[PDB]
């Protein structure tokens, strides 16, 4: 079972790497109280690929 | 295997939908000194005594000294990272712990954080750590048994559902073993168990948990841990968290058994806290209110009538009485019961079980001293048969010890005195019992019947143990229905005595030790 | 710290100044008395175990801007108990009691950038109703907060900074 | 209006600053809102300017510096009179039995002066208890004070319960029970016992349990004393039972250190003897009415040398000492005949017969205590035959002093026995003489009257 | 007045045969001291690596001591007993 | 070197110590009482030749210095189990 | 053994949540850094003063 | 940046600008004459004042000296570079050899391993000592504590344990001398070098001559080295020469730190100070640490708080008694107080358990009879009581054993005794097979066959 979950974690990384994309909600939709234009349209994927 | 890796993302993201933009307001203070886990705070005009104070990071402090122009607080964790001038926010909360049925089989620190590594806690909300005990009018008399599984304790010194029974003795005399065996025995009695570890080293707790897991007891038990390394605040608060966790069951009408291990270490931690706060030391350098600490801690253990349970549950549970049973442990240094903490705890509790080094070295294990040990609930806690058998037994053994003191050099013994001496020696031999081997009520009753009705007399002293083992095996194989009847009912009648007498005669005739 | 011992002297001095309607002069005298205490040679003199009266008479010598009938009495009273070092704290508590008596409160405002006059006006108006006292705002905008504003009055704090929101959100972890 | 403000909260001690012209008097009550719950404070000291140090009659948790404190210009006053009968009240005189309002007509301050020298009485009317050792060695007197000394677990509570069942039921008069520092379970059991036996209507109960803060335990006894004094001043004869006097001094010791007093002796407060005298001197029988009191006194580690048990010895009239050394043998009531004593035990009161019997028993037991030391090492054959006879008869008397109480059947499983004074005298006379030399030692153990020890000997 | 010296005492072979106060002042009537300079009264003993094992004999006259309780050069040997023994 | 009545020294530290209000430990000696004798006695040692050469700056070579010590302690009623002994 | 395996799986899932949260808030910080607006800041100020 | 403002013995107060106050446990540096002195921060007082403990002699420090703030705690070299060398508390080399070829340095103040990481083990570790492995056997990776007064022989027993245990253990070892004799350290180092085993042992020495700070912090350095060896995944052996001195140094410095005295004048934080040190010496799933600690007992009072607190942290406790040592019986182990967690029928098996409990009961009965014997003499005893006394005396004699390290004292050669031989011999003695032999036959004999051989010549 440990050897199964060890590979499954390596499978899990891509879902974690994908879902870091959705950060515009966490900061933007809280701090401006309105929906916001995607000023970080390039910086979002920059953060995604650099952080994970 | 872990397709949930997609869904944990949604769980994370919905937190943002849960978050709130409201700007709150709070009272603020600044740390002016940090030393040995105690911090002095300037400001905090609105701080309350016993309030949870929030520190940088996710750390908290307890306000204890509300002096003029300064607040003294103790840090509940590693204090070394705090620094002068840090900003401190006063919340409105008192200390609360997670509580609920889901705590069973989990190992949690005094704050309720799970340290077993079995993932997050399932719980039924939070309850205050500090709480008052039920008043006089809300309690009900203790008349129900909690079986220890030890012949000596269950016979001479009964413990009832709702009693406070002190286990007291010197180091390495088996105090922990007795309590964990009492926990083990509850695996099938329905009584929930709480084991609170104050100041013990973590490897001992690992061994205890492993022993509880080797049997079926762990799934019925909650373990609260405050290792020797943790700050004094956590150690001194540890018993109260366990008390609240047990009180969860007590108010819903369920029975809980809570073991406080080494309350002396809690008193030591509280003495450290008081001395660091520059409070005046009393006798033996302990603070004066140390009695109030243990007294208000132990008074929570009580049996409440059905009306209180109905009021607490708002009618969800009706007709059931809840009970919390506490077994504090105190270590004496050289049998000296005159020390401050032992005197206080002996004054508070409903009785004590004395374990002493001399009997343990003599091979009498458990080393229960029948003379100085006493239960203040007595026969009302026993089943009828066990009460009938042991009532004479305990004082007979005490007076046997006295007579053996008297007779030690007399060549001539009157036949009555010879009967008393032989009977006492055989009864003393009878009560010895191996660790991790609890005996059911029926087996204890059978052995005590064999002792009381004189059947043991002719058997030589050494074979008494093999006599007991052979009798237990023979009765278990040949006479199971009577054992089941005794275990279930616990009743005693003329036909019960007749069947027991017939069993004894048949065993003593047919069998061999 | 001399905070606890300074209180009775500050209270007495303030009540006396109120009964004689001379608060401002007292505040100036207290400031002057607090400055001479910080003198390096006077600090050594105060640290030494001189007799109270000789130390007092030496202290009065270095002050010619004191109202002698009342300021000398104050100094001699503090000298007789060795409290002369408490003067910088007596001054602060005197100022605090004066501000309480005049029903006036200082407020500090911290934000990522300078505020407009209308925002300042609304802040002052809200705070005056919150405290039921007159307010005097000061702006101490900060390099680290990137948005929002912090309002501190007394020790009550209202936080609307985005930094506070970021940390409060991570706490839900 | 409220005119004071809390300035310090340390433990159970709260300091409040008032205006300099309205400082509360000593022992005055104070009131403050601890959130939802109203909290009462008792002023102990006036210090500095306008500051008073106070003991909180409740939990200090939740108090803040700055809370407004109202000044109630009277000490703690409690309801008194017949309205109190059958009710359970706390230190403050508030009902805690859920039965509703007390409905009193009069209230009395708990702090009051002791009766003056001229008002005292010396009416030492003998009182029978039905216990062999108590009636023989330490006879009670009406209007006297009785103390039950002993360590933890020696039988003070069961002895007091037996005494209650004997006298207070037959007394035909009002009685007050002060549960100072008692266990809540035992107080509940006692209340239910009084209810089931249907005598609760004649008795009023005041309870301060262990879990309560030190102020409640410190002041709870004075409430019972005030109720008993109210009943006495009417001219009635009342019984006063105190659960444990020692816990009152323990509460005083707890509060003393924070009150700025320096320690003394074994860490007791310096005012130990003054407080003890102040409480004890109000429990007296004056010319208008009599108060008979039975007090249990905890002895720490059974050391009678300790100042708290040592001081109270002088205030009592009959002193019954329970010793764990006897209790270790299981022979209850475990009363020590060689330490117990009573003021009434002189020929002018008890008559020559009782005095002679008591002195004989004391001398025989004293001789046996010496002979046992020789026996322990050298063996019994080294004694003179007369010393052997003395050892035998003394060992018989020692067991004959035991008696089953029918308030302890739960423990023993045997029926209780009641004995008259005359039968006790005759039995001890018979054992002192040759009438019963032939009976075994076990023939007397927990028997009762001498008239049935022969029956157990036949049964043995 | 504060002298600049940490507490020091006269030392040297010239002290031999003199009766000396703890400060180094002579109390006998035999005049001033000849000495080889001063040494610090408080000092730290040589460390682990500077020690050498004890293998040389200091012989006290008494037979009992030199036979049963040998004393070596560089050893520390407690003499302990009651008064006037 | 033969120190006489090292006990009479320990009584003297207690006086200088109690006069300085320092909290006493077992009996009435301050906890530093062990450090007092330990730092005095530990100076008695035998030092290897290299230490002598380093200290003498090469003037003395191949000789090992030594310092034997015989401390004296006085016991009440022959009680070897007292604190200072 | 089966309970131990399930417990390790739950611990791994909580570990992954702990992993994602820190870098998510750290990326939201940069979203604020590169999407902040002075009009949004003034809106925040005026909103909080309107409800103080 | 800092200025010294007070000097009270070993404690030095330093004032810093309020924006730069050093954290707790930060190391400071100050020039003291012609040498550099390190100070460790203990408490943060108000107004930028910080209270520190000097890691060296504090004499010669003036007020107003400039203090330099190092931004990190005391860090010591770790790893294989420390093998075979003697190191100071500060991690400096003390032997005359060159600098330590360190690759990594660790802070000495570290957190204990979490509850999850702990590992249980029951592998009995055999010793050559009859009484120890009979009455109080201990397992690999456990804690052993030697309790004794002054002069009862803690150090000799520890050296014999070192000699025996090192035979079957090929891993690294750490020896930490805390407040003991420097002479013993030099002798140990030289005998390690002569046997060419030094290259497996790291030695940290802060002895009694050192000021209190070195004795207080020295043990943590040894613990840090042992933890470095453990986390690498090895099996390490840790020996603490005297754990008591650590608490004694804490007591010495406690009063100057402004903390009220407790109990017998010990510091109030005694229990926490002991626990934080003891909790780090634990075997872990990544690696195991076997620990032997000598525990001084002040004034032979086993009820003193310092010995009392230590009892709970240990797995096996061996108590040495002065009264037995005065009989000349060595090792002077008290068998009625020595106890081990491992004395359990499941692990040791039934025969060992029964023999141990029989010996314990016989000796308890002898102790009970001794009070009568003292007054009336042995003649008054019953014939079974006399046999009990005769067997108990033989058992007491047989517990003695000649040690290889004690040959310089006794002269007689040392003995190594197997567990099988000791259990067989004690069972034979209790069964009465050897009742015809005199008591002296058993004194200082390795095995029972040697006992019968000694009997032939009496
Ligand atoms: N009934 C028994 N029969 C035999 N051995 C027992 C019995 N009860 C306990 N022991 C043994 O006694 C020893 C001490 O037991 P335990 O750890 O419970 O003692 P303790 O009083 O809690 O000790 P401590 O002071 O270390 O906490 C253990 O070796 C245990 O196995
Ligand atoms: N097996 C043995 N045979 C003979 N003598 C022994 C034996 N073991 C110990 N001793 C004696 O023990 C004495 C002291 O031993 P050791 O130096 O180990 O004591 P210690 O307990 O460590 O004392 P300290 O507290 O002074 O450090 C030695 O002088 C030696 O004679
Ligand atoms: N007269 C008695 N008969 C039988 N048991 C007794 C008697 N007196 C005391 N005991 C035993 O002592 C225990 C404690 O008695 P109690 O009076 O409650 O203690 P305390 O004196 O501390 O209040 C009881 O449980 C009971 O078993
Ligand atoms: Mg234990
Ligand atoms: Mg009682
Ligand atoms: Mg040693």
């Amino acid at each position: 079972a440990q050897a199964e979950i060890e590979a499954e974690r390596k499978r899990a990384r891509e879902e974690l790497r994908k879902q870091v994309a959705i950060l515009a909600v966490a900061g933007a939709e809280k701090i401006i109280e309105r929906s916001v234009d995607e000023a970080a349209n390039s910086d979002i994927v920059d953060k995604l690929v650099a952080e994970l | 295997m872990q397709l949930n890796s997609t869904e944990i993302s949604e769980l994370i993201k919905q937190r943002i939908a849960q978050f709130n933009v409201v700007s709150e307001a709070h009272n603020e203070g600044t740390i002016v000194s940090v030393s040995d886990g105690v911090i002095r705070i300037h400001g905090l005009a609105d701080a309350m005594q016993g309030e949870m104070i929030s520190l940088p990071g996710n750390r908290y402090a307890i306000a204890l000294n509300l002096e003029r122009d300064s607040v003294g607080a103790v840090v509940m964790g590693p204090y070394a990272d705090l620094a002068e001038g840090m900003k401190v926010k006063a919340t409105g909360r008192i200390l609360e712990v997670p509580v609920g049925r889901g705590l069973l089989g989990r190992v949690v620190n005094t704050l309720g954080a799970p340290i077993d590594g079995k993932g997050p806690l399932d719980h039924d909300g939070f309850s205050a750590v500090e709480a008052i005990a039920p008043g006089v009018i809300e309690r009900q008399s203790v008349d129900q048994p909690v079986q220890t599984g030890y012949k000596a304790v269950d016979s001479m010194i009964p413990i009832g559902r709702g009693q406070r029974e002190l286990i007291i003795g010197d180091r390495q005399t088996g105090k922990t073993a007795l309590a964990i065996d009492a926990i083990i025995n509850q695996r099938d009695s329905g009584i929930k168990a709480i084991y609170v570890a104050i100041g013990q080293k973590a490897s001992t707790i690992s061994n205890v948990v492993r022993k509880l897991e080797e049997h079926g007891a762990l799934a019925n038990t909650i373990v609260v841990v405050a290792t020797a390394s943790e700050s004094a605040a956590l150690q001194y608060l540890a018993p109260y968290a366990g008390a609240a966790m047990g009180e969860y069951f007590r108010d819903r009408g369920e029975d809980a058994l809570i073991i406080y291990d080494d309350l002396s270490k809690q008193a030591v931690a509280y003495r450290q806290i008081s001395l660091l706060l520059r409070r005046p030391p009393g006798r033996e350098a302990f603070p004066g209110d140390v009695f109030y600490l243990h007294s208000r801690l132990l008074e929570r253990a009580a049996r409440v009538n059905a009306e209180y349970v109905e009021a607490f549950t708002k009618g969800e549970v009706k007709g059931k009485t809840g009970s919390l049973t506490a077994l504090p442990i105190i270590e004496t240094q050289a049998g000296d019961v005159s020390a401050f903490v032992p005197t206080n705890v002996i004054s508070i509790t409903d009785g004590q079980i004395f374990l002493e080094t001399n009997l343990f070295n003599a091979g009498i294990r458990p080393a229960v001293n029948p003379g100085i040990s006493v239960s203040r609930v007595g026969g009302a806690a026993q089943t009828k048969i066990m009460k009938k058998l042991s009532g004479g037994i305990r004082t007979a053994l005490a007076q046997y010890r006295e007579l053996a003191a008297f007779s030690q050099f007399a060549s001539d013994l009157d036949d009555a005195t010879r009967k008393q001496l032989d009977h006492g020696q055989k009864v003393t031999e009878l009560l010895k019992q191996k660790q991790y081997a609890p005996m059911s009520v029926a087996q204890q009753s059978l052995v005590l019947f064999a002792a009381e009705r004189g059947y043991l007399a002719d058997v030589e002293l050494s074979k008494i143990g093999s006599f007991e083992a052979a009798l237990l095996a023979y009765v278990d194989r040949d006479h199971a229905p009577l054992m089941q009847e005794i275990n279930q009912t616990g009743g005693y009648n003329d036909e019960i005595e007749g069947k027991l007498k017939g069993i004894l005669d048949s065993f003593k005739a047919t069998q061999s030790w | 710290e001399f905070i606890t011992v300074a209180r009775p002297y500050a209270k007495a001095a303030f009540d006396f100044a109120v009964e004689h309607q001379s608060v401002e002069r007292w505040q100036d005298m207290l400031a002057f008395a607090a400055e001479v205490t910080k003198n390096e040679q006077m600090a050594e003199l105060l640290s030494g175990a001189l007799a109270p009266e000789t130390l007092a008479e030496s202290f009065i010598a270095v002050a010619g801007e004191q109202l002698d009938e009342n300021g000398q009495n104050l100094i001699r009273v503090m000298a007789e108990n060795g409290r002369l070092n408490a003067l910088p704290d007596v001054l602060e508590q005197f100022i605090h009691l004066r501000a309480v008596s005049e029903a006036t409160a200082e407020v500090d405002v911290i934000s990522a950038a300078a505020l407009s006059e209308q925002q300042l006006a609304k802040i002052s108006a809200a705070m005056e109703k919150r405290l039921s006292r007159k307010v005097k705002l000061n702006a101490k905008i900060d390099k680290s907060v990137m948005a929002g504003v912090i309002i501190r009055a007394g020790d009550m704090v209202i936080d609307g900074s985005v930094r506070g929101r970021l940390e409060r959100l991570a706490d839900v972890l | 209006m409220a005119t004071g403000k809390i300035v310090q909260v340390i433990g159970a001690v709260v300091d409040v600053e008032f205006p300099q012209d309205a400082v509360p008097r000593v022992y005055d009550a104070l009131e403050v809102q601890n959130g939802n719950e109203r909290l009462v404070l008792e002023v102990q000291q006036q210090l500095g300017g306008g500051i008073v140090r106070t003991i909180a009659m409740g939990s200090s948790d939740g108090l803040r510096r700055g809370l407004d404190v109202k000044d109630l210009e009277h000490p703690i006053e409690v309801p008194v009179g017949k309205a109190t009968l059958g009710r359970i009240m706390n230190v403050l005189g508030e009902p805690v039995d859920m039965k509703g309002e007390i409905g009193e007509e009069e209230r009395w301050a708990i702090h009051r002066a002791a009766p003056s020298y001229e008002e005292l009485s010396n009416s030492q009317e003998l009182l029978e208890t039905g216990i062999k050792v108590i009636d023989l060695m330490a006879p009670f007197a009406k209007g006297g004070k009785v103390g039950l000394f002993g360590g933890a677990g020696v039988g003070k509570t069961v002895n007091m319960m037996e005494l209650i069942r004997n006298i207070a039921i037959e007394h035909s008069g009002y009685s007050v029970f002060a549960g100072v520092g008692e266990r809540t379970r035992e107080g509940n059991d006692f209340y239910h016992e009084m209810t089931d036996s249907n005598v609760i209507d004649k008795v009023s109960l005041v309870y301060g349990q262990m879990n309560e803060p030190p102020g409640n335990r410190l002041r709870v006894a004075l409430t019972g004393l005030t109720m008993a004094e109210k009943f006495r001043d009417e001219g009635r004869d009342v019984l006063l039972f105190v659960d444990n006097i020692y816990r009152y001094t323990l509460a005083g010791t707890e509060v003393s250190a924070l009150l700025g007093r320096m320690p003394s002796a074994v860490g007791y407060q310096p005012t130990l003897a003054e407080e003890m005298g102040v409480l004890q001197e109000r429990i007296t029988s004056t010319k208008t009415g009599s108060i008979t009191s039975v007090q249990a006194v905890y002895v720490p580690a059974d050391d009678l040398t300790d100042p708290s048990p040592a001081t109270t010895f002088a205030h009592l009239d009959a002193t019954v000492v329970l010793s764990r050394q006897i209790a270790s043998l299981g022979i209850y009531p475990a009363v020590d005949p060689l330490d117990s004593t009573s003021r009434q035990l002189d020929p002018l009161v008890v008559g020559q017969e009782h005095y002679d019997t008591a002195r004989g028993v004391q001398s025989i037991l004293q001789r046996y205590q010496e002979l046992k030391d020789i026996i322990a090492i050298l063996g019994m054959d080294e004694l003179s035959e007369e010393d052997k006879l003395v050892v035998a008869r003394a060992r018989k008397i020692q067991r004959f002093l035991s008696q089953p109480f029918f308030v302890a059947e739960v423990f023993t499983g045997s029926p209780g026995k009641y004995v008259s004074l005359k039968d006790t005298i005759r039995g001890f006379k018979g054992i002192m003489e040759g009438e019963y030399d032939h009976l075994p030692e076990q023939a007397f153990y927990m028997v009762g009257s001498i008239e049935e020890a022969v029956e157990k000997a036949k049964k043995l | 007045k504060a002298t600049g010296r940490i507490l020091e005492v006269p030392v040297g072979r010239g002290l031999l045969g003199r009766v000396v106060n703890t400060l180094g002042a002579p109390i006998d009537g035999k005049g001033p001291l000849d000495h080889d300079g001063f040494s610090a009264v408080e000092a730290i003993a040589p460390g682990v690596i500077e020690r050498q094992s004890v293998d040389q004999p200091v012989q006290t006259g008494y037979k009992a001591v030199d036979s049963m309780i040998p004393i070596g050069r560089g050893q520390r040997e407690l003499i302990i007993g009651d008064r006037q023994t | 070197i033969i120190y006489d009545d090292l006990s009479k020294q320990a009584v003297a530290y207690r006086q200088i110590s109690l006069l300085l209000r320092r909290p006493p430990g077992r009996e009435a000696f301050p906890g530093d009482v062990f450090y007092l004798h330990s730092r005095l006695l530990e100076r008695a040692a035998r030092v290897n030749a290299e230490y002598v050469e380093a200290f003498t700056k090469g003037e003395v070579k191949g000789k090992t210095g030594s310092l034997t010590a015989l401390p004296i302690i006085e016991t009440q009623a022959g009680d070897v189990s007292a604190f200072v002994p």
